[PDB]
């Protein structure tokens, strides 16, 4: 996260890191979604372009954590992976068009203080938040800048970008199941998702039943917080139906 | 169901210091 | 520079 700022305790409680087993490493961001299930980009499981490709074998999920490198003893709960689903039509050879996935738990961890599942919208809430103006909240322990590392699970606030405007910043083809969001360089306020991002959860805290629900996924973006140059995200809702199938299984 | 409310925060009726940034864009 | 887990999660 470029120009964000430390979390607060608790502050995200769906928030799951992607390891790697053997080198051990920060793979990506995720979201807790229920006890069982935790939802990501499709990019961070699979991207033939860096021959990435991991099976359920090759990674864990931590949950519950804060600092980014510590073992967070009595707090985090590493879980293993039971199995993973891809977007059937995920886009990896053009735009990431679809960059979602699902992953199943072999067993539900348990919520605490620092566990909680993020609401999925239903159409009203989408309909209601997804508002060019309205800011959502992305976080992640990816890159301070884009050419280090934070301490702690770092976030920031903001605004979803008009579809033209979103279009007009990049060359590459957008798509209903993406949305932009970021600051405009005359707003002079700052910051973006980075290398290390991807996958985590963009929310919003619902004025009408003040609950959090997860409007999008960190999928991609050209450098991190460039002026002119927006983050764009996996529209969650637009995606539901598949997100549904798999779990009714 | 409970999804949504942090148990640090919404379900102890305390607010974290950017939240209200959130609520005051929903205009 | 992560902090090493436990064994018992593989
Ligand atoms: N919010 C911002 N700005 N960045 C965080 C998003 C993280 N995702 C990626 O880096 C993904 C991961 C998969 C490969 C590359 N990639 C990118 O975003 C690419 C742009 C395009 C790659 C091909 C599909 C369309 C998008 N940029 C990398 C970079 O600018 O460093
Ligand atoms: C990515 O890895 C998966 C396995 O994790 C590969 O899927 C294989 O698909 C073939 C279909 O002919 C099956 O017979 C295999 O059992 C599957 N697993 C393996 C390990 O081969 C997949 O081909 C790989 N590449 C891509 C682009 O998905
Ligand atoms: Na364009
Ligand atoms: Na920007």
């Amino acid at each position: 996260i470029v120009e964000g700022s430390d979390a607060e305790i608790g502050m995200s409680p769906w928030q799951v890191m992607l390891f790697r087993k053997s080198p051990q490493e920060l793979l990506c961001g995720a979201s807790l979604i229920s006890d069982r299930w935790v939802l990501t980009a499709a990019h961070c499981l699979l991207y033939p372009p860096w021959d990435k490709n991991f099976t359920e074998n090759d990674l864990l999920v931590r949950i519950g954590k804060h600092s980014r490198t510590r073992y967070e003893r009595n707090i985090e709960k590493i879980s293993m992976l039971e199995k993973i689903y891809i977007h059937p039509r995920y886009n990896w050879r053009e735009n990431l068009d679809r960059d979602i996935a699902l992953m199943k738990l072999k067993k539900p961890v348990a919520f605490s203080d620092y566990i909680h599942p993020v609401c999925l919208p239903d159409r009203e809430t989408a309909a209601s938040l997804l508002q060019a103006g309205y800011k959502g909240r992305v976080t992640g322990w990816g890159n301070l800048k884009e050419t280090g590392q934070p301490s702690v699970l770092q976030v920031v606030n903001l605004p979803i970008v008009e579809r033209p405007v979103c279009k007009d910043s990049t060359r590459i083809r957008i798509t209903d199941n993406m949305f932009c969001a970021g600051y405009k360089p005359d707003e002079g306020k700052r910051g973006d998702a980075c290398e290390g991002d991807s996958g985590g959860p963009f929310v919003m805290k619902s004025p009408f039943n003040n609950r959090w629900y997860q409007m999008g996924i960190v999928s991609w973006g050209e450098g991190c917080d460039r002026d002119g140059k927006y983050g764009f995200y996996t529209h969650v809702f637009r995606l539901k139906k598949w997100i549904q199938k798999v779990i009714d299984q | 169901a409970d999804c949504g409310l942090r148990p640090l925060f919404e379900k102890k009726s305390l607010e974290d210091k950017t939240e209200r940034e959130l609520l005051e864009s929903y205009i | 520079d992560f902090e090493e887990i436990p064994e018992e999660y593989l």
